[PDB]
């Protein structure tokens, strides 16, 4: 398939090969043009806040250490030996000032630097030139408030331009809340779907929680209780949906700050969130502080996402075009008490997580949509994601990104499948940027 | 018998557990829980999930399975969170699962699930302090069929207490399940071991 | 591999490259060519007898499901949501006036149209053209006696022509009969063979029998069983062998009314067959009605297969070169008595069904012939189909299409792979037509 | 204790199955049933398919594997044949299964299938009306594998109904299996669940 | 019972096992056993394998593991070696593997393995000539998990002679298995059956 | 990729890309210039002795039947039946006198020849060609002192001159000791790890011992022990590595003769070998004496290892890049004492058959180092070789080949890649033989 020129994603991002879900020679195609050049994410501070701390992380199919260095920056490098190709950790997380394979016993530092060879001089002499046989870098490693991303495309934007309009909607809940903790160890679970297909429900798909998600609703307790079997569509300005030029969005529910926790949480979490809002007002003006408190489903582009307030953070890891292993931690405000803490944390597995009885509702949607991608007469066929097109607008006086004004859309769709189109066509940064000179004007059309 | 500082691979926990069930066999007990749990596998597998709650889960029960991050054998710095709770659920929690299952637009039980349980080397204790407390130990295979061709197996040992309680029938008060695999490849761990 | 110019299948079909069972890209050409053009049976009008029966069946490797509407007519359409791909019906078979997808909500009717989108006038307002959002529909659906078959080409030949010389033997049996049912539900079971091995062995082999079948014949109890480990070969005139232009054929055993069936049953379908055929002498001559109660083992091209008599009807569903899924009926005639019917449907699956010992028999032929189709050193070597060349004929004043007069030999492979050629090589119909309009002299060379 | 209408996705025969072993429990029975099981796993497995017959299995047999057909939870109008008979045999027909088994020519026997079989959740309650008549319930893996790298295995409840034959032996009469995987992935069904 | 000249795909090996224990049947011994291999499997399952030397091995032990290669059916001629041994270890080779798992820098064992054992139809029957000895037959079914992804699962039976030894405890003078997969398809063999 | 074009391995076998041991598209390409050109280990006469005795082994992916003739000689012949293709044989090992097909029942003999065909006469007449329809036979088949090795390729050089300058390291142990036996069967066990994987490991790698196997050393109870955690390097000349022509190559330990084997065995083994040792000082000189006892870890390229005195011998089966069967056998000398040669087999086993504690701890190594080739950033890096490079000799007065005059070091990677490159470009012997005309100076450059 000739990437330059195939339509995978239609003008606007209306609509979407089916065949993206399910193709194999572009799921190679996305390891080089979507993985090795975006933005990861790796871990948070919270999960490696000390000298020698390191955990391993995936980045597209590559497995990558993660360690905190003396100097307290963090730098992530290769999970493989540079002799004969060994993988060298073989844990989730620790704590070491280096790291030594087993193979034949070569020992690394937690900066990646050769450091040692056994029996060196005896066999190498002075041959052995260790200053360039360190772990293969990654080049690129940024914070957002804690939270640790990753890219091996030294050309990236810096992290925080790359979240570009979606950082405004961030910001309330990542920073003016006074700061997040990543509680892990994360879930783990391999699910047989393509990477792309959670990707783009958390992005921009409130449509589906009504019916998809009735039983979790009816049976769970929980705030947003009143949609299940859509017996009831949201409210006014009950929320809107936002998109952004490097292809993160998300949905905004105003004011649902117990998300998708039961009831033995929702008085205690209302409480927690008002009085907050009520400081913020003073600090970030009411409009943000109330964001702060407002149920944010999002995709840090391409395969990050999460649901503010409810907690839930997720990563797509990409295994094959019909095979993920989805990591599912718990995201709680550091000046909550520890023992709302803990209960947040396991709300959030009890939901979201290996057993998440919401994450249970989806799974057979991501998984049928993704497999129907391979199905012979379903290839070429169109997946489409119009709803609200033509009602966007970009440059709000106060709401930034291209927005769509209501709840329930197709928004954050379009503006994350104009992003991957661009990549999957382009041999590098500069070819996005040159293909995404006109991307607010190109899902705005006919408004 | 069981001395961990020889027994290199043992942890502190797992050589207390041995220890209950060494000592003092009662055969009687063990036959006693062993028709507990086949007869709770049994509810469980034809799906009677509120006869289960209601004939083998007690008020105060704590049902819990949580998957364990991997670390090093000589690991002894990094001290953060070992693990994190797949279930962790008391009895309303069951109960919320419980109404999920039957909902009547809980799609993904449409066509009707097919459960098959194995339930394999019953151990049964006594607690030493609280005369009414039970321990006992089973292992766990767990087949759910669905969908024509989906298959998922799971395996498990599960640590219970077991109490009387009302009309003197023992129920579950505690389950403990430390799930063996890290990274779970049955799709979810939506099931109750 | 260019399949214009690759000879698959030598001239007059004498033999074919073994890779044919084992490659991957000419799988996926198959899909195309030999799948997506050509008549695939779906199902029986026994099993969707009412307005809104309907069931899933596969097509090639896509699924689909196949409805009674409320006219009388049978339409099928794609299991696939035309929002965002999930797959619409996860059931084998039921009664309903539409379906709704378990992710978004929205309603298809029985007959495909877009009925009903949750919220559509909140939404979408007018902008959803829902007229131009039904389901896939497959473009030809069509009968013979009952037995429904689909077909994804508005271009091929109507199904009856499509039978060609087929027909001719089956109308004893599937009409004058005064017709059958099939009973469900199949069984279903995945082998490691390609569809062909199967596909080519019910269509013209009966050399397998006696040996292949040596202990099913020896402790079974049946008609057939003095062929037990090739003790002895059928008599003089015992049968035939024909095949036609679009690939179907089948092999012909005089008088085998009981077929594999097991001593409990012999005389009880020995009298009933005899009885009815006395009365078809008078109706449609006595060489037809014999053809009614001879066992003919057919193939429908391409991948649906059966054994008259003993009531053994087959479905090689392709997964993969190296994978298929067998979906196995029986089929009794609608006079047969209800319990005589009973017995018969459990005699086919206890011969041929997921347990059926003679069934087994075959498994690790057709398996190990296919998967030695991907071995290096046999990919290009040349499986054989000459047996009886040279004494077939075309033509015959009695019995139609490329004819053997002999009850074993190859006539019906050539003839398969006469026509597999011809699809693989060619782009669409008329090109299929092109390279067959000297089918019968090819087969008939040397004769 | 199942009401049916409460516990949404119980079928009405199982819960008559719950019924009959919940109550009246004879510790005794159960033993022998376990037994007897075990007994008939041996056999089947070291493939004496011949001493099988004779010692465990009733001249009345009727054995029995079904597979049923995948329909909707909320179906209540489609009423077409729900399942098919894998298996559906008299003890005759057992006998021509064991001699194709047993044929110097059925080719797939050789080299010699490895069968181990893992017999779990045994239940036992005697027949209310014919006090002959003994209901067994069992869980069963069935591990087969040959000719190398060729590894399947099967998973199903049995519910059997044994009785006193000829010479006071416990013969099997009933069994019932509702093989829970609608798709088989394991080449056939050709084992002895 | 079992006429091997008729029942013909049964080795005169199984035969004679067959014959050992549907004679004389000691109820307490069945128990007696089951709860030795309970025990046992649980000391292997927490990988207390020191415990497992001194609590559950005879000093005498033979423990043996073999493949044999797949010949015919028929095949009456060739008669090289028929088997090899994955394990045929005495104490002290018990011993040396022990050490090899417990040694800090078997580096394999980083991550801690989970191993699940799940034992299942144990018989038992005393031994004619050494009233010492204890004859029990056990089939398991081992799962180990590591390294997040890996999952092996192994099955097998066991023919073990258990002896008292020292302190009149039970322990294990031969364990027998003949592994029913010719290839492996778990990485290595490297478990204690 | 361009294979005559591609660097996979650098100058003089320094390095080699990471992706040889994991790209499906070089498996494939390997079938071809690798497997079906080489020198492949097949059996020993000590497995079939007697006329009319077989074995089946694999050639690559391809299966044969390797059969003892009545006149003595050993012909081999591809285990696929000449009409459809079914599997031949389905078991190990045997004795008769020919092979019936289960399908259609062809009879083949011993020698491959089409013998029978059921109903010959009455179906075929005189139009079935048997004299053409034999089995397809291996070209050649050669014996190395009873070691029996296949080859596809009738171009190839005659075993003894593709063993080059490995042939005389060998002679000592499989010729002067009065020869070996193969004791079977052998284990068999599937690993997820590519061919070379292991094969690199055997032909040159003493480097990983102390390392890797620190805790079977420590535990182990053998020889070799004092290695244990690189607690210790070898001596002096404790040893030597060596490479040749056609890529064959081995490591020399003087005087291990008990090898990996345990405490229970090396009192006994050290007399045997120097009683040994000290008839041959007689009859080839002490050098080649003191080379018969001494451990030789040997690669007969492509995929056939051993460990001399351990008396380990492997086959590394190629079954796609990330899968190899490892067959393990024991060899023993046909003159120690039968009780000697039982408890030896069994301690092969015991360390590197299927539950082999020191086989274990190579195999994560092995796993992850092929596992990693796939990975997409590890794909274009380069595994090192060039320990010792630049010390290497050719021609030297007493131990031909290119030989590195240490122990432990990466001489006999560099020669087995050097070969390996040489096949992977080249369409031919012939043209290997061009690419391979100064391997010796390739080799020993710098030095
Ligand atoms: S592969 Fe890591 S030290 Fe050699
Ligand atoms: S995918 Fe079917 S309604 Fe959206
Ligand atoms: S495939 Fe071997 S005789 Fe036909
Ligand atoms: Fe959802
Ligand atoms: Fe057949
Ligand atoms: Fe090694």
């Amino acid at each position: 398939m000739n990437y330059n020129n195939k339509i995978l994603v239609s003008e606007s991002g209306l609509s979407q090969k089916h065949l993206i879900h399910g193709d194999e020679e572009l799921f190679q195609h996305e390891l080089k043009t979507i993985f090795a050049r975006n933005w990861l994410f790796l871990t948070h501070d919270s999960l490696i806040p000390a000298p020698g701390d390191y955990v391993t992380a995936k980045m597209g199919i590559d497995e990558v250490i993660v360690s905190r260095q003396n100097d307290g920056s963090i730098r992530a490098f290769l999970n493989v030996c540079r002799h004969r190709g060994k993988t060298l950790v073989s844990v989730e997380a620790g704590n070491a000032k280096g790291f030594v394979c087993s193979y034949h016993g070569w020992g690394f530092g937690s900066n990646g630097e050769l450091q040692s060879v056994p029996f060196e001089k005896d066999l190498y002499g002075e041959s052995l030139n260790k200053k360039c046989l360190g772990l293969k870098e990654v080049a690129r490693v940024e914070s957002f408030h804690g939270f640790i991303y990753g890219c091996f495309d030294q050309e990236a934007p810096p992290l925080m331009d790359y979240l570009g309009d979606a950082a405004w909607y961030l910001e309330p809940m990542f920073k003016h809340s006074g700061g997040l903790e990543l509680v892990g160890p994360p879930g783990k679970v391999v699910i047989k779907a393509n990477w792309k297909a959670p990707a783009e429900n958390f992005v921009g798909d409130a449509y589906h929680v009504g019916w998809t998600h009735a039983s979790s609703l009816r049976s769970g307790e929980s705030i947003f209780s009143s949609l299940a079997g859509n017996a009831a569509l949201p409210p006014e300005g009950a929320g809107l949906q936002m998109t952004s030029k490097y292809g993160s969005g998300m949905g905004v529910l105003w004011d649902g700050y117990s998300g998708v926790h039961s009831a033995d949480l929702v008085p205690e979490l209302m409480a927690f969130g008002g009085a907050k809002q009520e400081r913020l007002n003073k600090e970030i003006g009411d409009v943000r502080a109330r964001i702060y408190r407002s149920h944010l489903n999002c995709t840090v582009f391409p395969n990050n996402s999460m649901l503010t307030c409810s907690g839930v953070f997720k990563v797509w890891n990409p295994i094959d075009a019909n095979t993920t292993e989805v990591w599912t931690y718990a995201i709680v405000e550091k000046d909550m008490p520890e023992d709302l803490k803990r209960r947040l944390a396991d709300s959030v597995q009890r939901t979201f997580g290996p057993a998440g009885f919401w994450e249970s509702d989806d799974n057979d949607n991501m998984e049928t949509a993704s497999q129907n991608g391979k199905k012979y007469q379903s290839r070429d066929s169109d997946l489409l994601s119009n709803l609200g097109f033509g009602e966007d607008v970009y440059g709000d006086a106060v709401y930034p990104g291209v927005v769509g004004k209501s709840a329930i859309g197709e928004t954050s769709y379009r503006g994350f499948y104009r992003a991957y189109q661009a990549h999957v066509s382009s041999s590098n940064w500069a070819e996005f940027e040159h293909a995404s000179s006109t991307w607010h004007t190109e899902l705005t059309k006919t408004t | 018998m069981i001395n961990i500082q020889e027994d290199k691979l043992v942890s502190a926990h797992d050589a207390e557990e041995i220890l209950r069930f060494f000592n003092c066999h009662d055969s009687a007990l063990q036959q006693e829980a062993t028709t507990l749990l086949t007869q709770e596998a049994h509810l469980l597998d034809i799906q009677a999930y509120r006869a289960w709650l209601e004939h083998c889960v007690g008020s105060e029960v704590q049902y819990q399975v949580i998957s364990r991050e991997l670390r090093a054998a000589s690991e002894r710095r990094y001290k953060l969170n070992e693990a994190m709770n797949v279930y962790n659920e008391n009895f309303q929690q069951l109960k919320v699962r419980v109404e999920h299952q039957l909902d009547p637009q809980n799609w993904g039980n449409s066509p009707k699930l097919r459960f098959t349980r194995f339930i394999t080397n019953v151990q049964a204790a006594m607690d030493v302090n609280d005369k009414e407390l039970l321990h006992i130990r089973s292992n766990v295979i767990l087949h759910r069929a669905r969908r024509g061709n989906q298959v998922d197996v799971f395996y498990a040992a599960r640590e219970d207490k077991w109490k009387r309680g009302e009309g003197g029938v023992r129920k579950l008060v505690q389950r403990f399940v430390d799930y063996p695999e890290r990274i779970l490849q049955t799709h979810n761990l939506m099931v109750f071991l």
